[PDB]
DNA sequence: TTTTTT
């Protein structure tokens, strides 16, 4: 608590998820996880090619919501985008990063021992 | 029998001229240069008013008799390391040396001769001409001959001891802060005043003693000569800046090291009062592996916050040098870190 | 100005004990004897050697790189007696840069250099003999006998090269404490008994004892003033000890497998064995630095107390350390992250994605260019190698295949991309390969410069006319961060030298003064040969995570290999950067699988728990 | 996987 209290007072104010949310006209969040799907497919093509086309048609169903972190799934078993092992599920992860500004994770839980089974691991996280 | 200690400088190779003023050989002498000197005689208010009485505002010091111990930034850990001494009693060699600790004249080769005290000076080098004659087997007189028959081991001999004694203008005025009162006060301090008064100071790094001459706000009148503290070029320059300095013959040249004291006896009441309760807490908590983490990270922040620390600062810095009139002021660096944390740490 | 505040007033404690830690005089019968040291030159292998105690001290300034135990080393050598020494040239080098820049401090040299390491002992058998230590408790006698076999066939030829001064002037005196000055280039270590040695966990435990070792020596055959005041070694260690580890390199010469083998370094050494924390006392004589002034981002501050200190790893460090985390390809990708330098956990790793930038930077049109570099093998060298190797059958370019990772002096050298040696048997085998370099790119001596020139236009003004074509420069007539420029040109070797004309690469500095350096010439020796002559200069564009260690970086992107993944390796690689915003990674080290090692940091909690240990912020 | 000492 005193840790806290000083810390806002020497470093600055972190706005929660749900007031950087707020900006971008989310009261819904579902909805934006749409928009910015895009550029999210756009990375994937650029970085993970070979398996770009099963990002075209993809339904954003709300996975954690908290006040620091929303992790929004993509079911259509898509594949793991690290190794070449049908073995994993992809999560957009919303955080607010640096000047609060929003930076958007794609995720992807794979099932395979070489990543971790069932285990959040980061692929890629832009800014929105 | 007023006792000066000099740091002295010259605008060619130093430990060549000064080995060369050992011997009366009338063949590499150059104008001595002192822009550093403390003058002292065998309370603390009883401290300020004697030497404010030596360091007269007229200019050069008070006493009839000097004994000048010139000194090289060298290691005898002391910082400087005594040369030459010099007895000017005489008129005509008082007179000169008033005018190189007023104005900051060049105390000729001759002058720094004719006062050589023999006696003393050679016996400083006494051992060193003993050590040579040992070494190269293998008075003033001892000295002539190592010179001229040995001149390089003589040379670089007089050059490991009294080491980095050669140093330029530029090096000064960097590592004695680009102020006046740095280069005078600081240089006086931390070289020929530090070791001997003793005291705390005497432990205590450059950029500390610089921090102290920088919360040491005695009140600086605009530069008469409006000379640039950038513009010193030479060792003319530093040493008139620092003669003529309103920091070097009256109150502030009393009061610094009365402050530097003062300054860190206030200081240490404070940090260690804070670090005895940082102390008692971090072996008496029994606290959580990242709660000690935050605790510890949050402790020195209520100690040593920048907030606070511009505070306590700012409640140590002196409008003037005189202990019975400063305006320093209690420090509320403890008690408010007790009053806000450690009574509620003490809630165990 | 208030930044110095909590240095100057805690370093105080500090010093007020390194000084009774240094004036403590030592029985008579407990300081070593000449007689000792002549008997362990007569030894030939180190069985037989006696179980003696060699007396020490230690003042451990442990604390993140971003401390303040640096500063320490400034007040210390402006009030104490001391020799100020360095883990690494570079090390030395960066505290010469940092005590010049406040006093005078004189040139400050190696550890190594200290206590005699010469060429030869560069590539020397350090790990031989064996010893079964009659221990547990392990007496501190069996822990220096330990550490003297280890180092025997370094040991025992500083001892034999310095028993195969002051007593002439203690003859007059009956002026010692001159000898220091009237009798000059003697050792540093006869004038001193404070040994500050920075970055020291850059050292294996071997060393330490060595250290003491070799003190006692320089200080028996010369009598010195302190040998004859009795007093002891103390040997004030300054590093981080969770950032920072040595490894030992030991080469089969059968199977041709170089390994390098973890080993305990000096503070990892002094912090966790129960030996010495009783015997140096280290409860009283601990001064943990607890400052990072190279990170005030608070959330980047968190993370990295959350690995100094090994504390449980959360959700939200997760999610925090999410937003670093950028693709494989995208790290690798040369035409990405412009300026950033990346870091890699394999040396082939760097072989490729600096092959791959030049491509980049040759097909888009820096300038590539092959630079002339030999290796200089001797034919009856490796005959009589082979011939002891209980193999005489080995070719050449297999002498070369894993030979050329130890007969570098720079491990820089496996990470660059060059061409194939040859099978130039001259009759000395000399071999040639081509490393590409990018002009203008970060150059770092891994040599003698002469410095040969120097309102947005650049004054070009040199000594001589130059002319720059293509990248050769037409001149008729460590740490410095210099800049790729041109190779301008202007004994069984030196022979051919004069025949091949030797280029001599230009290099920018800091300032921007055109100083042209000179080439390395180094052994390989090693038994159970060849000088490498090239340039030996190091991109700072991509490197390993374990030579980061060593210096800091400004912008950095790591490329983490799974399944390799070790949280020390991590945190390394996240510190070596002051600002979290300049921070890209492969995967998230945290959400991965990782090998955490949290041995070392029970004890400097443990350390931060105790009464008599100096916490300076 | 793994640097460093002249
Ligand atoms: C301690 C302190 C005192 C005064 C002013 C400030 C700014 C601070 N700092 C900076 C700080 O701790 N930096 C740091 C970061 C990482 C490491 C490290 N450890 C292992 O490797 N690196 C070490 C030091 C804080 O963070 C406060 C902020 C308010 S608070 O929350 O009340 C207490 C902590
Ligand atoms: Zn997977």
């Amino acid at each position: 608590r005193k840790a806290s209290r000083n810390a806002l007072e020497h470093f600055g104010r972190r706005e929660t998820l749900t007031e950087v949310l707020g900006r971008y006209n989310v009261q819904t969040v579902e909805g934006f996880a749409s928009e910015l799907l895009g550029r999210i497919v756009a990375c994937i093509e650029t970085h993970f090619p070979e398996h770009a086309g099963e990002y075209q048609a993809v339904s954003v169903r709300r996975a954690v919501s908290k006040d620091d972190w929303v992790l929004l799934q993509l079911v259509p078993s898509l594949s793991c985008l690290r190794f070449k092992h049908a073995t994993a599920r992809t999560f957009v992860a919303l955080s607010v990063g640096a000047n609060n500004r929003l930076c958007v994770s794609l995720c992807q839980q794979c099932f395979a021992a070489k990543c971790d089974s069932n285990r959040l691991h980061t692929l890629f996280t832009i800014d929105a | 029998p007023v006792e000066v200690t000099a740091l002295y400088a010259t605008d060619g190779c130093v430990i060549t001229s000064s080995i060369a003023l050992l011997t009366n050989s009338l063949l590499g002498a150059e104008p001595v240069y002192i822009f550093s000197y403390d003058a002292y005689t065998h309370t603390e208010q009883d401290r300020f008013e004697e030497s404010r009485a030596l360091y007269q505002a007229s200019g050069g010091l008070n006493g009839d008799s000097f004994r000048v111990t010139f000194c090289l930034l060298g290691t005898e850990r002391g910082r400087t390391r005594p040369m030459f001494v010099c007895r000017f009693e005489r008129a005509d060699d008082v007179a000169a040396l008033q005018d190189a600790l007023a104005h900051g004249t060049p105390l000729q080769p001759d002058h720094i001769a004719a006062t050589l005290d023999a006696e003393a000076t050679f016996a400083l080098h006494a051992n060193m001409i003993l050590a040579l004659t040992v070494a190269i087997n293998n008075g003033q007189r001892g000295l002539t001959t190592l010179y001229v028959h040995h001149e390089v081991r003589v040379l670089a001999a007089y050059r490991r001891a009294y080491y980095g004694s050669a140093q330029s203008p530029f090096w000064f005025l960097s590592k004695f802060g680009p102020d006046e009162k740095s280069l005078v006060l600081t240089t006086r301090y931390y070289l020929l005043q530090a070791q001997r008064l003793g005291g705390a100071g005497a432990t205590y790094d450059l950029q500390a003693i610089k921090d102290i001459c920088a919360t040491y706000a005695i009140p600086h009148a605009p530069r008469p000569d409006t000379v640039s503290a950038a513009s010193l070029t030479s060792f003319a320059a530093i040493t008139r800046f620092c003669c003529t300095s309103q920091y070097a013959r009256g109150a502030a040249a009393a009061g610094f090291p009365l402050y530097v004291e003062r300054r860190i006896a206030a200081d240490v009441r404070e940090t260690s009062a804070l670090e005895k309760f940082i102390t008692h807490d971090r072996s008496c908590l029994r606290v959580s592996d990242r709660e000690f983490i935050t605790y510890i990270y949050l402790a020195h922040f209520e100690c040593f916050s920048p907030p606070r620390l511009a505070t306590h600062l700012r409640a140590v810095t002196t409008h003037d040098p005189n202990p019975a009139a400063s305006t320093e002021q209690p420090s509320p660096l403890g008690r408010e870190a007790v009053e806000q944390f450690f009574c509620h740490v003490r809630a165990q | 100005a208030f930044l110095n505040f909590t240095s100057m007033h805690g370093v105080q404690p500090i010093l007020k004990r390194i000084r009774e830690l240094s004036q403590q005089q030592l029985d008579g019968a407990q300081v070593p004897h000449l007689q000792w040291f002549r008997d362990v030159a007569a030894l030939e292998s180190p069985a037989g050697l006696p179980l003696r105690e060699f007396p020490f001290a230690v003042y451990l300034i442990t604390g993140n790189a971003g401390s303040g135990k640096s500063t320490c080393v400034q007040t210390i050598n402006e009030v104490l007696d001391c020799v100020v020494t360095g883990a690494t040239r570079i090390a030395a080098q960066n505290m010469y840069a940092k005590l010049s820049g406040a006093f005078l401090s004189r040139p400050i040299n190696t550890i190594f250099h200290e206590f005699g390491f010469r060429g030869n002992h560069v590539q020397a058998q350090l790990g031989q003999y064996p010893y079964t230590l009659t221990s547990n408790p392990a007496s501190l006698e069996d822990l220096q006998r330990r550490d003297l076999t280890y180092y025997w066939e370094v040991i025992l030829d500083l001892t034999k090269r310095a028993l195969a001064e002051f007593r002439a002037l203690a003859a007059l005196e009956r002026l010692t404490r001159l000898a220091p000055a009237t009798h000059g280039a003697l050792p540093a270590f006869t004038r001193s008994n404070v040994i500050v040695i920075d970055e020291a966990g850059l050292l294996g435990r071997h060393l330490l004892t060595a250290v003491v070792y070799c003190w006692w020596m320089i200080n028996a055959l010369y009598h010195t003033p302190q040998y004859a005041a009795r007093l002891r070694p103390v040997l004030v260690c300054v590093g981080s000890p969770t950032q920072t580890a040595s490894l030992e390199s030991t080469f089969e010469h059968q199977k041709l497998r170089c390994s390098v083998r973890q080993s305990e370094n000096v503070l990892t050494y002094l912090i966790c064995n129960r030996t010495l924390r009783e015997y140096a006392r280290l409860s009283y004589s601990w001064a943990i630095f607890i400052n990072n002034k190279r990170c005030v981002e608070h959330e980047f501050g968190n993370l990295m107390k959350v690995l100094e200190y090994g504390l449980p790893i959360t959700e939200e460090h997760m999610q925090f350390v999410d937003r670093f985390v950028v693709p494989e390809n995208y790290i690798t990708n040369p035409a990405n992250l412009p300026g950033w330098t990346r870091l890699f956990s394999s040396h082939k790793e760097v072989s490729a994605y600096m092959a791959k930038l030049h491509a980049y930077l040759k097909v888009t049109r820096f300038v590539v260019f092959t630079l002339p570099v030999l290796t200089f093998v001797s034919v009856k060298e490796f005959d009589e190698y082979r011939r002891l190797t209980h193999q005489p059958g080995l070719t050449i370019e297999k002498w070369l295949t894993a030979n050329a990772s130890r007969i570098t002096n720079y491990s820089q050298s496996q990470d660059q991309d060059a061409g194939h040696m040859r099978c130039e048997v001259h009759s000395l085998v000399v071999a040639r390969n081509d490393v590409t370099y990018v002009l203008n790119s970060q150059i770092a001596v891994t040599l003698r410069k002469l410095v040969f020139g120097f309102e947005v236009a650049p004054f070009s003004t040199y000594v001589d006319n130059v002319i720059f074509r293509g990248c050769e420069m037409l001149t008729g007539s460590q740490t410095d961060n210099y800049t790729l420029m041109g190779y301008t040109y202007a004994a069984n070797v030196a022979e051919l030298l004069e025949e091949a004309p030797l280029p001599y690469v230009v290099l920018r500095d800091q300032h921007g003064f055109m100083s042209v350096v000179n080439t390395n010439i180094s052994e390989f020796v090693e038994s159970i040969m060849a000088i490498n002559a090239d340039y030996g200069i190091s991109s700072k564009l991509a490197m390993t995570i374990t030579r980061s260690q060593g210096l800091s970086l400004d912008k950095v992107a790591i490329c983490f290999t799974p399944g390799n993944l070790r949280l020390n390796s991590a945190y390394v690689a996240m510190s070596r950067t002051t600002s979290s915003e300049f921070l890209r990674m492969n995967l998230n080290p945290l959400r991965e699988r990782h090998e955490r090692d949290d041995v070392i940091s029970e004890h400097i909690l443990s350390a931060l728990r105790d009464p008599n240990v100096v916490i300076v912020y």
